[PDB]
């Protein structure tokens, strides 16, 4: 995933 | 120790002393006591005026007399205070204006006498009107002043239609705005219980859905004064007592300074 | 991104901690749902606003 | 295209439900909240602050200020009660007005421990002892203070501490009472009674008020949320 | 663990300590327990006011408004082939009493829409399904004078279009007040007199009104031309707050509701008549 | 694994050990197996009571009550236009049945509703598809008087808005007992009669009632205003209990039922006539 | 939007199903369990308790409290069978109405061991030998001990353990049998005969009752749950 | 916050230990399912409620 | 077939809405953008900028 | 591949960083939803376009 | 964090900085904020152009 | 996630 | 995820  | 009691107490606020031997303790209304305006909750960005020892001391209102048919008083502010030396100034000059208050409330009578006293802080003190016609209630009669208004024990509803007098109709067991007077507890309050206690004391924050607002459109606060049960003295069917309620200004501030507001009171 | 916590289980079936799921597809916070773990504070704001709060095992006027 | 099944309910409206949904104004810039006082986390909270009792609902007292003044005097028959009362915090009239039956008055179920406090509002020359009582439900409800002694029960001196507290504590069969009128889920009898008498000295009046506080102690809880007989609208 | 305080065993008493005497002229409820004045057993408390938090209160979708709209042939008279309803929880009793049990209030805010209609007269042949469009209309901007003017081309207002027959409609709003929180109750002006003024209408002002359009207007028109037969629609909106805050608690309305103010007028008598002495 | 027990390989028996003999009197049922009074061999069990269990036995939605409601023009005598049930599982045998194999319950809730829809009469013009409003009312809020006044505004209430035509509506209830467990029988009354009492009315009670409302009810209305052409609809109530538990079981109801208690009139003779020595 | 297709089986309501469902009432105190005696886990526990059997359905016996009274005399005819009954639990006429056959009519399949206990409630002055038996199915239903003799069989002895079990052992082809009357999936023969006699002293009573039980053995099961034929109701 | 088991299969198709997935969406136990894993329990306080409970082969009279 | 339960809103459109949707053109080779000046990121970069107040709205 | 992102909460329940997520379901970019969180920039190219600018306290011409 | 500049509190002047005086022939705007003509308080600013993006 |  |  990509969390930001 | 030494000999401390929660009967005896001294305010001192600017150049004015309060004393009382017979309180009962003294309260701060929702726990809060009066502050300024925090830098992170600000929204006027000019610089406030602080007046401080010349606004925030004791103003005493004309005395009002309770007696057998006495049905209630009630005040609004700042309007009650509207006149009072360089409060009233300040207030008027400046399109905003932030104050809490220390409320003292005096009645003393006689070990003989008998009568209990309901003072209330109401937050945002709504009051209903003479008419068929709604949200009808003028200025100039909604802001009585120092002089305060009264209660009713029930509703005349102005007829005259043609010219009307634009004023509320409050009636106590209403709480003069269509609830029911046993509930007002749920607000700040103390009781003048003549066999216990002289005086009532409550301290009020500034409540608000605001940081400021104008001192001059919108009242914070409301005092309810009631005959929670009726003055009664020996047998004297005319018994008389005074009533006096003295007010100070606390953490007052004021904003957007300008040339004075004069309201049309007439 | 997804939520996990526990319920407050009432009935129990005759089979200890049972979980539920929750997750955010919207960016704007007014379009979520309730999460209604909402907790308590005292009274005493309203039922003791007093300068001086006393113990009820003492005089209240003193 | 992912495979769905759509189950019972589905495009039904539940008032009661909790689901997410579309913001009409987006990235709307809200305004920030500040430190305003008197912050309520929990409807509980009101019906644990006194509120006063409508205690004389006779036919000329009723909706006057009256409503909230009982009589007291020197002299008064002992043998009968200052007042008389029912245990249904939500229904009986006494109650049901009172910020706390009022709350009530928005849920189907009650539990817990109450307390009821009354002020005497006399001349400090004035002295008496009271009986204040409780009878869980079940017998005769008392008609007489050798009766009612024998429950629940505080013997309030007058003097200095204006005011006495009796509390009534949870005592009752079933988890959880209602809040409307019911035999099964009844809460008993509250009366009140002379225990000596009213005493003045000459010059002093013989007759006085009494005021009275309900509320609710920390055990307290209701359930079932439910809309009020309390308010009501026309056509 | 939201559970009430456990019941403590308490014993038999003989001391100076009277928890049973006060004095509630000082502004404060005595914080007695049944173990202050009987004596009690040990009991483990499992209960709790899960139910009564605020959000648990208000979480609940009310109705607040009616609102009528025709789809018929466009005549010359007045018509309801659109509709115009002012946003407030104030046309209905239920949800305006239990939101002022508070002073002011903060939260965002839930729009159900349930549609219903039904054919006015007995027979012209009959109509094909509905599509209505709901529009927000905040201060400022075009109010439509007919049902499909340019207003309705919606570039910037908000708007539902809504299905017969769909599940109902739902929006989310977020906290919109021009203040830190709403204000139930306003004490005040919205204009002053000044003893300078020309007319002493100039400063005259609702009591208790604030801004004039408040939160605005929602439009409701029926998207379809019309057909033979007349079709009778009603929208029906639910209000929901949610992620609720409250400020300052007030006594309950004990009397009837008079329009928007405090004001009353009759049915001032609430309480029944019961005797003193009366179970 | 939950397998019932294998059979045991048993062989020839001559001893003083006898399993065959025993005294019912003591309240004891013989825990015998074949194996205890025949030669067996050993068979490795498979079978399982899976289906058996208290929740398999109630996993099954059933028809509890049918609530009919018409939408038609508002007259002035006594018509359906809304409409009203008690909550119970009593109005029907099935269920009621099988719940009562048992004196104590305590479950979870769930509401499936079913609504249909006919044309009454064989012609005014029709109908648009119709929205169905269901008001739970718990003891103590206020009843409709009218199918459209204030009550319906359902603020605190719950209430499901049913499209017709959608797939049936379902909800899901806690266990709302005042008790620790749903009493199926209660052998007793809600008031006692006293030597001291006025009227001998007073004590009186319905033998085995408890609550007078029970769980309060469900008020059913349509919606939508009326068409010309009247159209009646019915909606049927399946009602299952999930989460399941049960205590003290009791004999299955052997005669029918005759109102809500264990009261009996007809039909007390449910066995069938046979023949001592016919097989 | 994520893209889904929608499967048969779609919008509808099958009353077996197991699924979720928004709940009414958000929040709501449930009342806490407390140790009841007496809970049920399995419907089967109740099968395992032996019940009386309603044995006698003769014409003036049936639906009387004779009909689970079986005569016994020392003058009886002892070529005579006591007493025929076929092994159909949930629906031979003296079996499907005890706590046993109940539960199985609730069910369209049932498997397992049975055991039928009977007591002698005669004089205890009083003493005989009965022979109790069980024929699994396809021959010649028995009308004489002789017959009886060779198959399944208990020889009870009376005398101070009152009562005998005789365990009806589970014999069948299929894995389980019909609830309903069914000669492919029949159960066989129950059957009683004197091995002796009844034998008592003078200044005692000649004849005297015996009465049945029945329960299933911890091997028994049923499946495909269905509505019992047992209840009903009128339009 | 999913919830894994195994099935108890029946009939087995021509191709070992087969699941099914469970996810809680709401946050009230009373919304879930049934978990239809269900323990049994011994039938003794029913069929033998005895103080002095005996064992099978020995006499019930004594 | 993953069972799901249609809520309120479904099916409806609102126009202040955020979500997406099938591409019409797929693949299709967009033209690069190239560094134009005077680019705006928000309105009130507008709001910023002097303009001239129309201060006499006299009849004339 | 998805993805998560703090929301901006404006009014908050009585219950600290609450997130949503998104999941591209399409290939092509123009299918996408918006994704809002958009940078700002210097009015000062339309406010300011001098070749020599000059300080606020400073006199504009010289 | 895409709020707006805090207010700076900003006292009284005597001196030869003058940014209330300018040119607009020059062709820009008039940097200026209220601490640069009135005497300002610390305001901490909370306020977004969120919905004003193009 | 849970594994049983 | 996270889990509370
Ligand atoms: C006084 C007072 C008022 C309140 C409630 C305030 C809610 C304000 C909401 C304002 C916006 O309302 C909208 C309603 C519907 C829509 C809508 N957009 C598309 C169709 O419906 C948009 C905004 O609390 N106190
Ligand atoms: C006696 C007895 C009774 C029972 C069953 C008790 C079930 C009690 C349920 C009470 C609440 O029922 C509701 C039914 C429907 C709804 C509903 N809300 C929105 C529309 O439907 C709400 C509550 O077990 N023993
Ligand atoms: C955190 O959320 C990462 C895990 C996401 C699991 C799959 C979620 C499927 C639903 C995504 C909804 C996207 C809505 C815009
Ligand atoms: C534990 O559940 C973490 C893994 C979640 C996987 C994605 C689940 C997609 C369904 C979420 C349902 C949310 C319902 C409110
Ligand atoms: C990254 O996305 C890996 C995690 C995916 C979690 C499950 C997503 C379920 C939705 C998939 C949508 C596919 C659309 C073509």
């Amino acid at each position: 995933i990509s969390e930001v | 120790a030494c000999g401390y009691s929660d009967r005896v107490l001294q305010l001192t606020l600017g150049n004015s002393t309060i004393t009382t031997q017979e309180a009962a303790n003294s309260v701060v209304a929702y726990g809060r006591w009066p502050e300024f305006i925090r830098d992170d909750e600000a929204n006027p960005v000019d610089q406030p005026t602080e007046p401080d020892v010349a606004t925030c001391r004791f103003y005493t209102l004309d005395t009002v007399m309770w007696g057998k048919e006495s049905k209630g008083w009630w005040w609004k502010l700042p309007d009650a205070l509207r006149d009072m030396g360089l409060f009233g100034q300040n207030m008027y000059y400046h399109y905003l204006g932030r104050s809490g208050y220390t409320v003292h409330v005096q009645c003393n009578a006689s070990k003989f006498h008998q009568g209990a006293l309901g003072v209330f802080a109401i937050p945002e003190y709504c009051l209903a009107g003479d008419s068929d016609k709604q949200r009808y209630t003028s200025y100039a009669n909604a802001n009585p002043g120092e002089r305060g208004g009264k209660f009713y024990s029930q509703f005349n509803k102005d007829n005259a239609v043609t010219s009307p007098k634009r004023e509320f109709c409050p009636v106590d067991y209403l709480l003069g705005c269509g609830v029911l007077l046993g509930n007002a507890f749920v607000y700040p309050h103390q009781i003048i219980n003549l066999r216990t206690n002289n005086s009532a004391t409550i301290v009020l924050p500034y409540v608000n859905a605001l940081a400021i607002d104008s001192m001059v459109k919108h009242n914070n606060w409301g005092i309810a004064i009631l005959p929670l049960s009726p003055l009664d003295f020996a047998q004297d069917s005319s018994v008389e007592i005074p009533i006096t309620v003295t007010i100070a200004p606390m953490c007052s501030e004021f904003n957007g300074l300008r040339n004075v507001t004069a309201p049309k009171f007439q | 991104g997804a939520q996990v916590s526990s319920q407050k289980v009432g009935a129990h079936e005759n089979s200890s901690t049972i979980n539920y799921t929750t997750i955010n597809y919207y960016k704007d916070s007014a379009s979520n749902a309730a999460s209604k773990q909402d907790y308590s504070q005292d009274p005493s704001k309203f039922t003791e606003p007093l300068k001086d709060v006393l113990i009820k095992t003492a005089p209240a006027l003193n | 295209g992912l495979p769905v099944l759509n189950t019972p309910g589905s495009n039904q409206y539940l008032t009661s439900d909790n689901h997410q949904s579309p913001c009409a104004i987006p990235e709307f810039d809200v305004t920030p909240p500040i430190d305003i006082p008197g912050e309520v986390k929990n409807m509980m909270e009101l019906a644990e602050i006194d509120t006063m009792i409508p205690l004389n609902l006779e036919s000329t007292k009723r909706n006057t200020m009256d409503m909230y003044r009982v009589t007291l005097s020197d002299s008064a028959d002992l043998s009968q009660p200052i007042l008389c009362l029912s245990l249904s915090p939500a229904f009986d009239p006494r109650l049901s007005h009172t910020m706390l039956g009022e709350v009530l008055n928005y849920y189907t179920h009650w539990a817990g421990s109450l307390k009821f406090t009354f002020l005497f509002c006399g001349s400090m020359m004035a002295t008496g002892k009271i009986l204040v009582a409780y009878a869980p439900p079940g017998a005769q409800p008392p008609t007489s203070r050798k009766e009612a002694m024998l429950g629940t029960h505080v013997i309030w001196d007058l003097g200095l501490q204006s005011s006495c507290t009796m509390v009534v504590p949870w005592i009752s069969n079933v988890t959880y009472r209602q809040t409307t009128q019911d035999s099964f889920t009844e809460g008993g009898y509250i009366s009140m009674f002379y225990q000596t008498r009213i005493v003045v000295p000459l010059s002093t009046p013989k007759s006085m008020s009494m005021l009275g506080f309900v509320s609710a102690c920390n055990d307290f809880s209701v359930r079932l949320l439910r809309d009020t007989t309390h308010i009501s609208q026309s056509a | 663990q939201d559970s009430l305080p456990d019941t403590k065993a308490s014993g038999p008493a003989h001391s100076k300590e009277v928890p049973a005497l006060t004095a509630v002229e000082t502004g404060a409820t005595n914080p007695l327990a049944p173990s202050d004045t009987v004596q009690t057993r040990h009991v483990v408390q499992r209960r709790s006011r899960s139910e009564s938090t605020i959000e648990s209160f208000f979480a609940r979708g009310a109705c607040v408004a009616i609102i009528e709209v025709d789809n018929e042939q466009p005549t010359t008279r007045a018509q309801k082939l659109f509709a115009m309803w002012r946003i407030t929880y104030k046309d209905t009793v239920q949800l305006r009493r239990k939101l002022e049990f508070f002073t002011y209030s903060r939260f965002d805010m839930e729009f159900t829409f349930v549609v219903t209609a039904n054919f006015t007269n007995a027979n012209n042949g009959h109509a094909l399904n509905q599509v209505y469009q709901i529009m927000y209309i905040p201060p400022g901007a075009p109010t439509p004078k007919s049902w499909d003017d340019y207003t309705w081309q919606t570039s910037s207002n908000p708007s539902i279009f809504y299905t017969y027959g769909a599940a109902p409609a739902r929006i989310s709003v977020p906290y919109v007040g021009l203040a830190n929180a709403y204000s139930h109750f306003y004490d005040g002006f919205a204009k002053v007199p000044l003893k300078t003024d020309a007319n002493d209408q100039i400063g005259d002002s609702l009591y208790s009104a604030m801004t004039v359009d408040d939160f605005g207007v929602l439009a409701v028109r029926v998207v379809n031309d019309h057909n033979p037969t007349k079709v009778t629609s009603k929208v029906r909106i639910y209000m929901k707050p949610k992620h609720v805050r409250v400020w300052c608690p007030r006594p309950p309305r004990a009397v009837p509701y008079y329009g928007p103010g405090v004001d009353y007028r009759n049915n001032l008598d609430p309480l029944s008549e019961k005797g003193l002495t009366t179970y």
